[PDB]
RNA sequence: AAAAAUGAUGAA
RNA sequence: UUAAUUGCGAUAACGAACGAGACCUUAACCUACUAAAUAGUGGUGCUAGCAUUUGCUGGUUAUCCACUUCUUAGAGGGACUAUCGGUUUCAAGCCGAUGGAAGUUUGAGGCAAUAACAGGUCUGUGAUGCCCUUAGACGUUCUGGGCCGCACGCGCGCUACACUGACGGAGCCAGCGAGUCUAACCUUGGCCGAGAGGUCUUGGUAAUCUUGUGAAACUCCGUCGUGCUGGGGAUAGAGCAUUGUAAUUAUUGCUCUUCAACGAGGAAUUCCUAGUAAGCGCAAGUCAUCAGCUUGCGUUGAUUACGUCCCUGCCCUUUGUACACAC
């Protein structure tokens, strides 16, 4: 089943060039010791849920 | 003589004035019954504070409420804040604040503008546009 | 429930209302619950209104309108076409007859229905410009919750009025036949055909 | 010629509010100096006349505009009082900016 | 109990004053009915032809009754509406004064309404007394 | 007649009036004196009165076919 | 922003400086003293003033004050 | 509810002054194909030949229908206004006349044939194609006028 | 260019008796493109079949009027 | 690490 | 750190000034003061109407007695980011919650530095230098015409492309104004008229009357039924009125008739973050008449984001310069 739950401990920063994307840490549901940075398009706030389609994929364009 | 108290409700520029008192039953809204208040899909905005607190506790006192002003929204809005500021100010002044803060309870926690007026106040328009913030088209060839 | 006699008369049907908050009297948030985690309180369905029509503040905050009952929510996006600015009595009377609409055509609570529309509706991944070289690019990003409750809720709106415009069918029979279809997945719904069509540009540009 | 009734009415019209108190609050305090029993000083709604307007003379620039108001201040004082000192009261508080306009009526 | 014409709804009141006066066949319709378009401001005449005066009829006796006293413009202010001025913007426009001025001329015939030294038209005694008793058969239908 | 009465009273401190120096100068100017004495004279004599500050501004073709603005101050003013 | 400029600073300073035994940590009595201590032109001004004597009053009193 | 189960008799578009007029349309905006009757002027005809309103034009019989020809042909001796007419006091008889079907384009080309003859200032504007009644022309009505 | 029949003959109203009882819900534009008919035709078939109650209304609004079938 | 050329004479 | 050359501070500078802020106006709170027939409310208070256990009304300081919740306006109060928690290196501050009418500088404005621009205005001025003209006048008046002219290009706008609608009936609610004897201004009411209008009176120099400006979007019920159709109302014909000395090159209004393009608009490009956008009308300016314009006012009232420096620009610092008319 790909749909894979992970919940934001943290928000990191804003990216992009126009400053619409959003760094966070999420970590895993099914293991709460998985944690990966992912790029998030709207509002975001810390303990949010995101689904990630696929999960491997570590976020570039950082600040 | 008989137990009354006066109060108000204030939506945009609409003012209602509710004198409630010791009496039956009677709920009126400029003269006419609170079950003829239009419209009719806005109607339960102003049964709100009878269904909140339960009609046990309508059924000793009657209110007559009259609205001015504002529009027909405005005056829905209005005329239930009166209905609710005049059940609170009736358990003020002839009832028990058990009682009166039940009521302020059950109101502000199904919605705070029952009891407080909301805040919100036109913005005075500008010159160069149409409204306080929209300006006109502006062109450059 | 021995109903009160009282001088000005109610009627049964609003004397019954003292029992529970209900949605027109007609549809209870009770039982009805986001059934789609990384949603829940984003589609607020808590506190019981009688009716989509007040006048809250949920503007002056960033994360304000995440507690604006969900209902009322679809109903102000209703009110957008340009000549339909403010209208909300209309937005309500035609929330209402969707509403019905559903009921009758499905026999399941039309909220539960509405809700179900908006948490399969919203998009899981997007794509976002990137590049500032002559050719730009699409890159692949996630969603935020609250960012999938308003584009579901933008789409479903937008597939109704869409579908509504030049045809005999009402508003409101449009609205419900786009939620029905959404509550389910159709992929004959303007809303779930366009939510497929962003998760699939967002993996091809992964 | 006992004391005869008036119902006179005496009227202050001002665009200078700390004046017209003064000479309202003269006549009210000449009242109750008198031992009179009066209406107060039912003070009207203040009239705001505005004069909008461009700012340039000539029509060039970004079109800016003016409000400028004049405020009209009005107080009534409703008395019944005898001749020899509703006189005195119409040659005593009296001073520049506000005028005072005093009528015989029967209300 | 006790029953006014404020205890039922306006439409409904409308409607059934206006099917009793059609039934009494009393009103003295002015005879230019069906010609007219009510309004300088409307487009097309009324679409119930032979029902409009007495539905004008019943609107005005009932507008008598909630206030004091009404004359002929303000029923051409309360009926006109906005106008289509082609491609320029819409405005309000007061309706034909001669249907509401025969209009009081018939309920006056009929004794709904005097003449109201202090203004125009008010109620009368029979004019309580009939639209009383309709509302309350309306509200015990 | 009989009806319209005027008196004249003597301004004290002549030298807070801007009206009365704006004529003064005028007049000194008039006479053929120079705009640097003129101006100075007159920020002299207000300053001397007791005000806080005062300035004077003469624009114009003061020297040449060319018009500008010559500014003249003491003391503090303020502006908004 | 609520950064408070040098006119309520120096004037919050110079009321510790003279009055601290009458100051106190309540802003309404402190409101009050601000009257009669001092002469301020407008309430909103005299508000600030005395409501940055009683915070820098909640930092004296958990430490001194550098100033 | 006017529930009708009318028999085989039902006549589509049909002929009333050598005009077409559809027999699917409502009576009253059936008859506003015929030029010189409008929206108002044939609801007055029609109400005045006294047919229902809520009847489509296609189960008018015969007799009403040459009824309502007679009507709108010799308007005045029906009790209609006059004030509610086409042509009134015209310039050659100063008959109120209600101008009709096919003689609509005839008495304007009269008209225009009337002002350009005369050479007055509106005839020959008309006669130069341009607006007549002194709206400016410097922007508006370009593609055609 | 939809073609409605805005005479009523009597195939199309046994069509109606018919068709329109096996119709959950029922409304003008239900009517209107499941049986080629004017919304004339369509409001006023929706107030006779009303009138015998074999629809009946859950919601009678003008503009958007709601029928389902009766039981 | 995409592309981006030009701007008449005199003039406190 | 702040919206801020706003502060904490650092310090070859010390102490100051302007600007920002402070201030003023306006909007929101006050069941606390002082009152009010030019604002209201109550009194089986007076009188009278309708319907029957009493509700809705009509006249009420000029037919009375009380009161100030609503309205008004003087004097004041009220917020100071208050309390609590977190965080910064203490600090300046910042974030969140609570309480509160109000917690973005509470909202919106007014005012607003230095130095400039060959920016606009000589067509506002009996502000004005110089030049020109000055009796066949470029002075000042009268009549008529023009400024509006029409192969075409551009800017601000109005009306629309419809069923979240058009039309009909009914419902039925604002705020900001303005108004005449230095004369014909705002006009209720009655009568006539299909309308526009006409006519006899009336009130108002105005919280008093127009006016509750019974505004329009809006709501309900009905007709229409996806058809450039009852969408849209351009163009044109005929007639009736009003303003004015004069309406033709249609002043405007009204009635009937004709019923164009337009089915949501390429490249492009504007404005906007909450009672805001947008929809909707109203008053004032202009004004004899003419509002598709503007200045304000209220009615209905979203979506989205609380961010960034990608584009267009702004501020400060460092740096390079062959620029200084300043890329």
């Amino acid at each position: 089943t790909p749909v894979t739950l992970a919940k934001v401990i943290k928000v990191l920063g804003r990216t992009g060039s126009r400053g619409g994307v959003t760094q966070v840490r999420v970590e895993f549901l099914e293991d709460t010791s998985r944690t990966i940075v992912r790029n998030v398009k709207g509002p975001v706030r810390e303990n949010d849920i995101l689904v990630l389609m696929e999960s491997e994929r570590e976020a570039r364009r950082l600040r | 003589a008989v137990p009354s108290v006066q109060t108000f409700g204030k939506k945009k520029s609409a003012t209602a004035v509710a004198h409630v008192k010791a009496g039956k039953g009677l709920i009126k809204v400029n003269g006419s019954p609170i079950t003829l208040v239009e419209p009719e899909i806005l109607r339960f905005k102003v049964y709100e504070p009878l269904l909140l607190v339960g009609l046990d506790k309508f059924s000793n006192i009657d209110i007559r409420v009259r609205v001015t002003g504002g529009g027909h929204v405005s005056q829905v809005y209005a005329i239930r804040q009166a209905i609710a500021k005049g059940l609170v100010a009736y358990h003020q002044k002839y009832v028990d604040e058990q009682s009166k803060n039940e009521l302020k309870k059950a109101f502000t926690s199904y919605d705070r503008t029952l009891l407080i007026a909301d805040s919100r106040r036109p913005e005075p328009k500008k010159f160069g546009g149409k409204g306080a913030r929209s300006r006109f088209q502006k062109s450059y060839r | 429930f021995t109903p009160v006699v009282l001088a000005t008369p109610i009627p049964e049907e609003v004397q019954q209302a003292q029992t529970e908050i209900k949605l027109f009297n007609k549809w209870s948030f009770e039982e009805v619950e986001v059934k789609d985690a990384s949603l829940v309180d984003y589609v607020q369905v808590r506190q019981p209104i009688f009716v989509a029509h007040t006048a809250g503040r949920y503007a002056n905050k960033r994360f304000r309108k995440a507690q604006c009952p969900i209902i009322e929510r679809l109903t102000n996006s209703l009110m957008m076409n340009g000549r339909n600015n403010g209208k909300k009595l209309k937005a309500v009377r035609i929330i209402k007859h969707t509403l019905d609409i559903i009921n009758v055509l499905t026999d399941q609570n039309p909220i539960q229905v509405v809700v179900d529309a908006i948490t399969n509706t919203g998009p899981r991944e997007d794509t976002t410009r990137v590049g500032g070289g002559g050719a730009a690019r699409r890159q692949a990003v996630d969603v935020s919750p609250l960012r999938r409750v308003n584009q579901a809720i933008a789409l479903l709106t937008i597939g109704a009025r869409e579908a509504a415009f030049r045809n005999i069918k009402t508003i409101a029979e449009t609205l419900a036949e786009e939620l029905i279809n959404a509550a389910k997945g159709s992929s004959t719904s303007y809303a779930i055909k366009k939510k497929d069509e962003l998760e699939r540009v967002a993996k091809s540009n992964r | 010629q006992q004391q005869q009734i008036i119902k006179i009415r005496i009227t202050l019209t001002s665009t200078k509010v700390k004046q017209l108190e003064n000479v309202s609050s003269n006549i009210v305090k000449n009242a109750e100096q008198h031992n009179l029993v009066k209406k107060g000083p039912v003070r009207l709604p203040t009239k705001v006349l505005k004069i909008s307007t461009r700012k340039t003379p000539n029509g060039e620039g970004s079109k800016t505009w003016e409000t400028y108001e004049m405020r009209i201040h009005k107080r009534y004082i409703d008395l019944e009082a005898p001749v020899q000192i509703v006189k005195r009261i119409t040659q005593i508080t009296i001073e520049p900016g506000v005028d005072v306009e005093v009528v015989v009526a029967s209300n | 109990p006790g029953v006014s014409v404020r205890d039922v709804a306006a439409q409904d009141f409308i409607n059934a004053y206006a099917s009793f006066l059609q039934r009494q066949g009393k009103l003295e319709v002015p005879g230019y009915v069906d010609i007219v378009k009510t309004s300088s401001g409307n487009e097309m005449p009324p679409q119930d032809a032979e029902g409009w005066f007495y539905k004008r009829a019943a609107s005005v006796a009932r507008h008598i009754y909630m206030r004091k006293q009404v004359g002929v413009g303000k029923l051409n202010k309360l009926y006109g509406g906005a106008k289509s001025r082609g491609v320029r913007p819409y405005k309000h426009i007061d309706a034909s004064g001669s249907i509401n001025r025969k209009v009081l001329q018939a309920l006056e015939k009929i004794g709904i309404v005097e003449i109201s030294p202090k203004g125009g038209r008010r109620i009368s005694e029979n004019g309580q007394r009939d639209l009383d008793r309709i509302a309350a058969q309306t509200l015990e239908e | 007649p009989g009806t319209i009465v005027l008196y004249a009273e003597r301004v004290q401190d002549r030298g807070l009036s801007a009206v009365a120096q704006a004529e003064s100068m005028k007049f000194k100017l008039l006479n053929g004196l120079a705009i640097r004495r003129a101006a100075y004279g007159v920020v002299r004599y207000v300053m001397e009165s007791g005000a806080k500050g005062c300035e004077v501004v003469v624009s114009g073709k003061l020297r040449a076919a060319r018009a500008k603005a010559m500014k003249f101050a003491d003391g503090f003013l303020i502006h908004s | 922003g609520r950064v408070r400029t040098k006119t309520v600073k120096r004037a919050s300073k110079a009321l510790i400086e003279r009055y601290y035994p009458k100051l106190t940590l309540d802003f309404q009595t402190n409101k009050r003293l601000c009257d009669e201590i001092a002469t301020i032109q407008s309430k909103r001004l005299r508000n600030k003033i005395a409501g940055y004597t009683t915070h820098l009053m909640k930092r004296i009193q958990k430490g001194p004050v550098r100033g | 509810s006017l529930v009708v189960q009318e028999q085989g008799s039902f006549q589509h578009i049909l002929r009333l002054l050598n005009t077409n007029v559809d027999g699917n349309i409502k009576i009253v905006y059936a008859l506003t194909t015929i030029k010189g009757v409008g929206r108002r002027y044939s609801n007055l005809v029609c109400k005045k030949a006294d047919v229902d309103l809520h009847k489509r034009a296609g189960e008018l019989t015969q007799e009403e229908l040459e009824r309502i020809v007679q009507i709108m042909q010799n308007p005045t001796h029906y009790k209609i206004p006059a004030w509610f007419l086409n042509r009134q006091n015209d310039i050659t008889d100063g008959k109120d006349y209600h101008t009709l079907a096919n003689n609509v384009e005839s008495k304007l080309r009269d008209d225009l044939e009337r002002l350009k003859k005369i050479r007055a200032h509106r005839g020959i504007r008309h006669f130069w194609g341009l607006r007549v009644r002194g709206q400016h022309t410097k922007t508006t009505g370009r593609r055609r006028a | 260019r939809a073609q409605h029949a805005v005479i009523l003959d009597q195939e199309k109203y046994d069509r109606i008796l018919k068709e329109v009882p096996t119709y959950r819900y029922v409304s003008v534009s239900v009517l209107v493109d499941r049986l080629k008919i004017g919304g004339s035709l369509a409001r006023i078939a929706l107030r006779h079949l009303e009138k015998e109650g074999i629809i009946k209304p859950i919601s009678k609004h003008s503009k958007q009027a709601i029928y389902t079938r009766a039981t």
